[PDB]
């Protein structure tokens, strides 16, 4: 039996065009009552190979079961589909990095920061209880989004398909300096997401965007062959400076679990 | 088009050669490589794919490539990845093969970095 169809692209009502880049193109959407974001993934040489990976790969994007964690709603099968196309809820605020760096309107204050890495230190580590991990899953300020009552929630959305864009890295400045250099399989992975978690932790701290003067080529080979680090932001807190330290070990082994600062980040709430 | 500006244009060629090394130091210096040589430090296939990601805004990861070949079969490998890459960049595949560039055919060497330069041209 082919136990899922997925979504009918015929069924999308395709409202306005929000970005085009290296991976095809996002809009705004509705679908079935629900107001969605439609990611077309263009993809040069589609095969019948790649097609059945995409099917294969999209379930475990699926994760209903966690407030902190937006699933993609479900898929378009290419073929019949024109392109491979999935589709998740639409969120107001866009990403956290929308939030944090394109704010026009407010400034999130630093309550609401602390909320943030609580929500997304939460659904990071509901995500590693999963086995296997979710393949090229990388946490950074782009692939997490803010719902409607502020809620940062992990975005399934963005991750990388084994046929997306293989050996090119957008967002450099969150990836661990081992994870830059060494292929996933010989890197722990739960530990690289802990670095990025830091980078999200420094960004939350300086709302400036880490490197923002270097290009992603220039970050990446700097991080991964020279040592290159953001600089630890003057005069915040003993408790900030210390949690940020420890995120960023150089060494692997030596970073925490996100489990093991679940309540360090609940105890930084307001009583 | 091209080969009557190699074949038929030697002062014209020079004027192009001295862009050629001002535009990929312009790039490569950013990560503390210089381009001495244009018809022989190209020829591994390292400094088109880290171009590449220079001028069209991402990181190769080091694992996808081979940033120090150790064989002929390794640079050809790095040529044709920089190629594809090339490819999605919006160029139509190169006319030289990748062997011609790991053999430093140099209205191939050439070729590449004049389509890379007039693409380019604006990037900083
Ligand atoms: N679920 C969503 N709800 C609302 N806005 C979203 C949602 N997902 C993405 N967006 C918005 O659309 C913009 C473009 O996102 P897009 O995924 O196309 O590019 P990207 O995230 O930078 O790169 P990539 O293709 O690798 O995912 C985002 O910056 C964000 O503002
Ligand atoms: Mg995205």
């Amino acid at each position: 039996m082919n136990k899922h169809s997925g979504i009918d692209f015929k069924q999308l009502n395709f409202l306005t065009k929000l970005n085009e880049n290296h991976s095809g193109e996002l809009w705004k959407g509705r679908w079935q009552g629900n107001d969605i974001v439609v990611k077309v993934l263009k993809v040069a040489d589609w095969s019948t190979r790649k097609s059945r990976d995409f099917n294969e790969e999209c379930p475990r994007l699926r994760i209903f079961s966690h407030p902190n964690v937006l699933p993609v709603l479900g898929a378009c099968q290419s073929p019949p589909a024109p392109h491979p196309t999935l589709i998740t809820h639409w969120m107001p605020y866009g990403s956290l990095y929308n939030v944090l760096h394109e704010g026009t309107n407010f400034v999130v204050d630093q309550s609401q920061a602390v909320k943030f890495a609580l929500d997304m230190a939460r659904g990071m580590a509901f995500l590693h209880t999963l086995e296997p991990l979710i393949p090229r899953h990388a946490l950074n300020s782009r692939s997490v989004m803010i719902d409607e009552d502020m809620t940062a929630r992990i975005s399934m959305a963005d991750v990388k398909f084994s046929f997306q864009s293989p050996g090119r890295m957008y967002a450099p400045a969150w990836v661990a300096p081992e994870a830059l250099q060494k292929k996933p399989e010989d890197t722990n992975r739960r530990s690289a997401d802990m670095w990025s978690f830091a980078v999200l932790l420094w960004e939350l701290v300086t709302r400036e965007v880490p490197f923002a003067d270097l290009s992603n080529m220039e970050i990446g080979m700097k991080v991964a062959l020279e040592g290159l680090r953001p600089t630890i932001p003057p005069g915040i807190s003993p408790h900030v400076s210390k949690l940020m330290k420890i995120c960023m070990n150089e060494d692997p082994a030596k970073r925490p679990k996100f489990d093991m600062i679940v309540p360090i980040l609940e105890k930084m709430q307001d009583k | 088009a091209f080969d009557t500006l190699f074949d038929h244009a030697p002062d014209k060629l020079n004027v192009v050669k001295k862009t050629l090394i001002t535009f990929v130091n312009k790039h490569l210096n950013k990560l503390n490589l210089e381009v001495t040589e244009l018809e022989t430090q190209f020829a591994d296939g390292v400094y088109l794919v880290l171009l590449m990601g220079l001028l069209e805004g991402y990181f190769v990861p080091l694992h996808s490539f081979f940033l120090t070949p150790d064989s002929f079969e390794q640079k050809v490998l790095n040529v044709s990845f920089a190629f594809e890459l090339m490819q999605d960049g919006g160029l139509e595949k190169p006319k030289p093969r990748p062997e011609d560039i790991v053999n430093c055919d140099l209205k191939s060497t050439l070729r590449v970095l004049y389509n890379l330069f007039t693409k380019y041209r604006n990037v900083e």
